């Protein structure tokens, strides 16, 4: 292409063509676009294409190409600078600063071309970071003196400065090395006093675009700058008088005037307390003159959304709520200031009306931290009974719904079942929760007052409508645990009576629907009531299970998830006979399971065989318990054993699909009852057991038969998937109860070896499509609980599962995503219970381990990556555990490097950020070896060096060669002035951590300074 | 003495025969495999001047059209290899993203009920079109 | 009509994936690198008439950066991304930010918690506090479950047009008028447990 012509750096550069390129790529579109934009990125990263630069400033006539000049030298000023002979580096240096000069002297290019020049300010201060200030040390008196010649050029030096300050306070942290930062620190400190003097002056003396960029960059200050210049100054009165009546200035001042109620300041001192309460007064004066008084409507001022209302009213809600939170008890004592504090605090109520998410979380947090102050420091809570009254009636009308009302309003209308889980509420809600709670503790009377009477209208009629009626419910429900017993005991049985009365009165399936959310959630949250009236517990169940044959799928599944709450709570009275009743409400429920769940989906009839296993487990009596478990597990094991005696008379009839649903569902009936009564299920177990194996070895069967007859898309078809299912069931089962179990002489006697004999062979002998991650699972759970009484079945284990899972895994990161997780955890338990099953294995396949381990942590997936780590740690213990014995002598000397080579790559690539902690940790681990002699013979082989040599030298010497060809830009002197600190290091984590922190800066750049890591 | 007072979808000709929530996908053909194209609404809508009657689905929230297709009778219902619960089947002029373009779909269900409560209307609707 | 939309975060926190599914209603599960930046025009139809976005979606690799910040001239409008798996990628949002307001220094901005269908959440909902002071919108999303895929265009396109009424509308739907099958019919439909 014609445009591929600025890519020939023999030929001279077409600044004409460039333009055409750049313009064909910001203002084109479709292919021309992205052949433009590929051109311009090879162009880009030319490591000469920065000697076009100065070309291209002078002589273009397009804006994003200087843009793009400037990005070129920006990677090279941060990344090569130091390569540069010096007379390039002068000459970089006064072409950056003469064309900022000279764009800033004409105003209309001041005017129009203010992404061109603020990205000349930054490449400055690219310049700035290495060069300043001592190769520069003019640099500040002269930017101060240049700027009263100029309006324009005075605005830009307050740009420069602003991201300045921002380079070396705000973003050093990652990007230069810790002594780097600390220079820079010291040199901005040590010249602040003439910066602060001009920017004092320019705020005086009063151009709004100018005292814009001096407010701006002041606030970069504010997060380091002593406390001296804020106070000492006449700066607050001016920032929270003058600055507040223009809105030009407002939004800025306010955000200083935020940062400012953060400095570090003396509590002791009482003319500091006089300014800090002063310029609060002021800034809420001009609020209340100039933008709006106390009783603005804000919720509507901001649903209008004019010009910049939101981020002032977010910016106010910021200011107030941090200036409160940690100012508000100068406010509380003087009777005088008594009007501010509770002015400022209506702003906060009107603010916290305001319907926007995000910034009602903002106002709630602080709620928060008020009404915690109130709940505990005496004399406080009665200085705001107003603005709690307020409160109280803001998060009752703003309550969101609880993760346990399943139903929601369609924008049909129709009150349906949710599609999914509001997942981004879950917080939400416990937040308005934890602050409702709290208000109620404050003044029970008053929130008792606003409920019943907010409920009082919604029967007669006035406020009636489905959400008002909600968050009433909602917000009554978030309430229980804070009334007396003898308080909640009126309060409940008034809101019930009512929630009645509401439901006849409201005709219709939407309305009966909403109403019946309502009731089941405020029941379900007040167990302590239900405990203590059985009448009422007992007739709410019936209702319950009246709602199990509701055709509003919603009301249903809400019956089921309150049934199994209720039950979790109040299990005791289901167990015991109750006075005057003929039987333990337990024993009515199980004779009529089948007649109850008759209309119930099969995982909600899960739910409530669940529920029964609970109230079960209440009864410690084990004949008794025994008795219950078996007749709760009447109607699955009745199908059971028919399904049994049918399948193994004839293995066709386990084709059937509607045979394979039914087992899948009896099977989940048993993991859900062992679930909930865990090791209280073994009897249940006992009866099911054998013949349960012998049904994972026929389905077994049939998926091996249905593979072989029409390949792997067997795995897909429905048949197949129905067989898979049974399999993972009846693994989860067995998972479940040994996770539970407290027998675990019968786990091993008579669960675990006809466990291995069905599942292991079967998982080798499958092809990779057809094993199941699940038995990886299962085995980890079985390896965790008795795996140190079962060395010999470990090994089984191991033998089975190991190489043929890594074979499946090692080939990418991608494939078999399940297997390469639960595979990792399997390996990192068994080095954690039976390390002596890693010592059995050959020689070959504790390589593949040492193998599997180095490619764990060379995975993005966390999952994985954190078990590589550990592993890898634990591996080292177990090897240093076994002391100066061979096995240990060996591995060190196969494996010591490997593994530390490894770690190093991982800590240096780049690509693995999110494992640096751990990957620190390893390091420091494998060094601290070496450091402490307990690797008792060489690393090193005789001859390579002399034969008294330590592995100390030796591992220096590894390091450094290692260093040197991997990043060959490093002198060697900073190779071993890091690796001197390093080895230092290695018994102080966090000291280790900066060291490896400033070589990963280092090794971005050329030149780094190996004084560097002398850092202390 | 009167006081004064203070001061489309293109669907509106259609009765909707059938609703049923599903997921709609296209086979690549470079790629041998299933994309999503939607997920909401499937519905039958008979034109009332016509009397012909045409697939219309709109995904979720954006409401933007991933299927509009006249119910040809030419068009078969297939079984999918991986599901109880679909069928696929070749259209050879949908417009949902503009010019009329031939697809091989599949369109999957919440249940087996469901994609035969499919299949039973989408006959239907196909002799309503032969008449 | 039209405005520039750039997409910027960390490698791998779903940008492509999120505007794929607004372009196609596909998912892509396979992750493939942006180099650079790719451009896609996405139009919504609203109360106000059709609204198009030139969505710039950008590589989040250091590697694949490209040009960097010259893709962020001229932007109207961003989404910033994280993954709410990952807490490098929250921690580096402060980076994004930074890099994209030194060029576009008055745009609305949508900070996105994407991948929230993961049950293993590491970025709590309590520890999302970065765009307060910023004054950007915020939304916990999931491009694979569409869990508030719409609100960040949604919300751009109320300060874009400046209407807090906005809403999306349904498009007119005008009158519609070989071994290719088989293939089709003997490849598995993807994610068979799922709802739908
Ligand atoms: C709509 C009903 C309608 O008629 O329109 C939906 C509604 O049925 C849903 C009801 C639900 C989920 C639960 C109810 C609250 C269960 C009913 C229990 C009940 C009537 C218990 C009786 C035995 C009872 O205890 C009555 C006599 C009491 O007055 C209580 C309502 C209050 C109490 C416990 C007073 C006390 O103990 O002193
Ligand atoms: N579970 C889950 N995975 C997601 C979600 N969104 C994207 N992904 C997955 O995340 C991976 C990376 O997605 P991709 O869109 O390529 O990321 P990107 O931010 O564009 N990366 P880059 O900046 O390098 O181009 C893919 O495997 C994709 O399937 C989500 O909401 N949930
Ligand atoms: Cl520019
Ligand atoms: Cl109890
Ligand atoms: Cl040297
Ligand atoms: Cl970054
Ligand atoms: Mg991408």
């Amino acid at each position: 292409g014609a445009m591929e012509g600025i890519l020939d750096f023999s030929n001279d550069l077409d600044i004409a063509l460039l333009d055409q390129v750049v313009s064909t790529f910001y203002q084109g579109s479709g292919v021309q676009q992205k052949q433009a934009q590929e051109i311009l990125t090879k162009f880009q990263d030319n490591p000469d294409a920065w000697q076009k630069a100065d070309q291209i400033l002078q002589f273009s006539t397009n804006p994003q190409s200087k843009f793009i000049a400037l990005s070129i030298l920006d990677k090279l000023i941060t990344r090569k600078w130091k390569l540069l002979p010096n007379d390039h580096r002068i000459g970089i240096r006064n072409f950056v600063v003469g064309m900022i000069i000279s764009m800033c002297q004409d105003d209309e290019v001041f005017k129009t071309q203010k992404n061109l020049i603020n990205k000349s300010d930054l490449t400055l201060v690219q310049i700035l970071k290495q060069e300043w200030p001592q190769n520069w040390p003019e640099f500040i008196p002269e930017l101060i003196g240049s700027s009263s010649s100029s309006v324009n050029v005075c605005e830009n030096n307050m740009i420069v400065l602003k991201l300045l300050s921002e380079e070396v306070f705000d973003f050093s942290a990652e990007q230069m090395t810790q002594a780097k930062a600390l220079h820079l620190k010291n040199s901005m400190s040590k010249e602040f006093e003439q910066i602060f003097k001009l920017c004092f002056q320019v705020l005086e003396q009063g151009s709004s675009s100018l005292i814009v960029a001096t407010l701006e960059s002041l606030l970069r200050y504010l997060h380091w700058i002593p406390y001296r210049y804020i106070y000492e100054t006449n700066i607050l009165e001016l920032l929270s008088t003058k600055f507040m009546t223009s809105p030009d200035t407002r939004a800025i001042t306010l955000k200083c005037l935020t940062e400012v109620s953060n400095l570090k300041i003396p509590q002791d001192n009482d003319l500091i307390k006089r300014q800090t309460v002063l310029f609060f007064q002021n800034t809420l004066q001009q609020i209340a003159t100039s933008v709006m008084p106390v009783t603005a409507d804000l919720k509507a001022t901001y649903a209008n959304a004019n010009g910049n209302d939101q981020s002032f009213l977010q910016d106010l809600a910021m200011f107030l709520t941090t200036y409160l939170a940690r100012n508000r008890a100068l406010l509380e004592s003087d009777e005088s200031l008594r009007e501010l504090l509770l002015n400022a605090h209506q702003y906060l109520i009107q603010l916290s009306k305001i319907e926007e998410r995000e910034l009602f979380k903002t106002t709630l947090d602080y709620w928060h931290n008020l009404v915690a102050d109130l709940f505990y420091e005496p004399l406080k809570k009665h200085i705001y009974e107003e603005i709690c009254s307020q409160l109280r009636l803001v998060i009752i009308e703003n309550m969101v719904r609880p993760e346990e009302v399943l139903v929601v309003e369609n924008d049909e209308g129709e009150i349906v079942r949710e599609f999914v889980k509001e997942s981004d509420t879950i917080q939400l809600y416990k937040s308005e929760r934890e602050v409702l709670v709290y208000l109620t503790h404050l003044n029970v009377i008053d929130t008792e007052e606003i409920m019943i009477s907010k409920l009082a209208r919604q029967i007669d009629g006035s406020e009636w409508s489905w959400h008002n009626i909600n968050t009433l419910s909602w917000a009554i429900g978030s309430i229980s645990g804070t009334m007396s017993e003898d308080t909640e005991k009126r309060f409940v049985v008034t809101v019930i009576k009512d929630l009645l009365d509401l439901c006849v009165k409201k005709r219709g399936k939407d309305n009966k629907a909403v109403v019946a959310s309502d009731i089941m959630y405020v029941v379900g949250q007040y167990p302590r009531f239900l405990k203590a009236h059985w009448n009422f517990l007992r007739t709410v169940i019936l209702k319950l299970f009246e709602f199990m044959h509701e055709t509003h799928e919603g009301v249903q599944d809400m019956a089921c998830d309150t049934f199994i709450k209720i039950v979790q709570k109040c299990k005791y009275h289901f167990v015991i006979q109750q006075p005057r009743e003929s039987e333990p409400f337990i024993q009515t429920i199980i004779r009529d399971i089948q007649k109850t769940t008759a209309d119930l989906q099969p995982q909600q009839v899960h739910t409530f065989y669940k529920a029964c296993g609970i109230i079960i487990s209440e009864e410690r009596s084990v004949a008794e318990r025994n008795r219950l478990l078996s007749d709760l597990m009447q109607l699955p094991n009745m199908a059971w054993d028919t399904i049994v005696e049918q399948s193994t008379a004839n293995p066709t009839l386990l084709l059937d699909s509607e045979t394979v649903k039914i087992i899948a569902n009896i099977i989940k009936t048993n993991v859900a009852v062992c679930t909930s009564m865990g090791a209280d299920f073994y009897p249940q177990l006992g009866h099911i057991y054998y013949n349960m194996l012998q049904l994972y070895r026929a389905v077994s069967s049939m998926i091996s038969a249905q593979v072989a007859a029409e390949g792997l898309i067997a795995t897909k078809t429905p048949k197949v998937r129905g067989l898979r299912t049974i399999k993972k069931e009846i693994l989860k089962l067995v998972e479940t109860y040994i996770s539970k179990a407290r027998n675990l002489d019968d786990v091993v006697k008579v669960l675990v070896e006809p466990l291995l004999n069905a599942v292991l062979e079967d998982y080798m002998n499958n092809v990779p499509d057809a094993r199941d991650a699940e038995v990886l699972n299962c085995m980890t759970t079985v390896v965790e609980k008795v795996g140190h009484m079962i060395p010999q079945g470990v090994i089984l284990i191991l033998q089975s599962v190991f190489e043929c899972t890594l074979d499946m895994i090692n080939k990418d990161f991608t494939e078999y995503p399940e297997h390469r997780v639960e595979f990792y955890k399997l390996l990192k338990v068994i080095n954690e219970k039976s390390f002596a099953a890693f010592l059995e294995l050959p020689p070959a396949a504790f390589k593949l381990f040492v193998d599997a381990i180095c490619w764990a942590f060379k995975h993005n997936n966390r999952d994985v990556e954190v078990n590589g780590l550990q592993i890898a740690l634990d591996l080292v213990k177990n090897i240093e555990r076994m002391g100066n014995v061979p096995f240990a002598n060996e591995f060190h000397k196969n494996y010591f490097f490997i593994f530390v080579s490894e770690t190093f790559f991982v800590l240096t690539d780049s690509d693995h950020k999110s494992g640096f902690s751990k990957q620190a940790l390893l390091l420091m681990k494998l060094i601290s070896l070496v450091y402490d002699n307990k690797i008792s013979v060489p690393l090193y082989q005789e001859a390579e060096v002399p034969q008294g040599t330590s592995n100390q030298v030796y591992l220096s010497q590894y390091l450094a060669n290692m260093l040197s060809n991997a990043f060959p830009h490093l002198t060697s002197e900073q190779i071993a002035s890091f690796l001197s600190a390093l080895t230092k290091q290695c018994k102080d984590l966090v000291v280790f951590k900066g060291t490896l922190r400033d070589f990963l800066v280092q090794i971005k750049e050329v030149g780094g300074d190996p004084t560097d890591y002398l850092f202390a | 003495i009167h006081f004064e007072p203070v001061v489309k979808t293109m669907e509106e000709d259609e009765e909707v025969l059938y609703k049923v929530r599903a997921k709609l996908f296209r086979f690549d053909k470079d790629a041998k495999e299933w994309k999503e194209r939607g997920t909401g609404d499937c519905k039958f809508l008979k034109n009332k001047k016509t009397n012909k009657v045409r697939i219309l689905m709109r995904r979720d929230k954006t409401l933007k059209i991933c299927a509009n297709h006249i119910i040809a009778p030419e068009y078969t219902l297939k079984p999918n290899v991986g599901s109880d619960r679909s069928w696929v089947y070749a259209c050879t002029a949908d417009i949902a993203e503009g010019e009329a373009e031939a697809f091989t779909f599949a369109i999957r269900f919440g249940s087996k009920e469901n994609a035969d409560k499919f299949k039973e209307e989408f006959e239907k609707a196909q002799e309503i079109n032969k008449k | 009509v039209q405005f520039k939309l750039v997409l910027v975060g960390d490698g791998g926190t779903g940008k492509t994936t999120f505007v794929k599914r607004h372009l196609t209603g596909e998912f892509e599960k396979k992750y493939v690198a942006t180099l650079g930046v790719e451009v896609h025009p996405l139009v919504f139809h609203t109360n106000r008439g059709p609204i198009k976005f030139n969505v710039w979606d950008t590589a989040g690799q250091e590697k694949f950066g490209g040009l960097r910040d010259g893709y962020y001239i001229q932007a109207q409008c961003a989404i910033i991304m994280f993954d709410v798996t990952s807490r490098v990628t929250y921690k580096n949002v402060p980076n994004w930010h930074r890099d994209l307001v030194r060029v576009c220094e008055n745009i609305p901005i949508v900070l996105c918690g994407n991948k929230v269908d993961i049950k293993d959440r590491k970025v709590k909902a309590k520890s999302i506090v970065f765009h307060r002071k910023k004054n950007l919108q915020y939304y916990d999303i999931s491009a694979k479950s569409n869990y508030n895929f719409e609100k960040p265009f949604l919300w751009l396109a109320r300060k874009l047009i400046g209407d807090p009424n906005l809403e999306f509308v349904a498009m007119p739907a005008l009158a519609p008028p070989e071994h290719d099958l088989e293939v089709a019919q003997t490849t598995a439909l993807p994610d068979e447990d799922d709802d739908l």
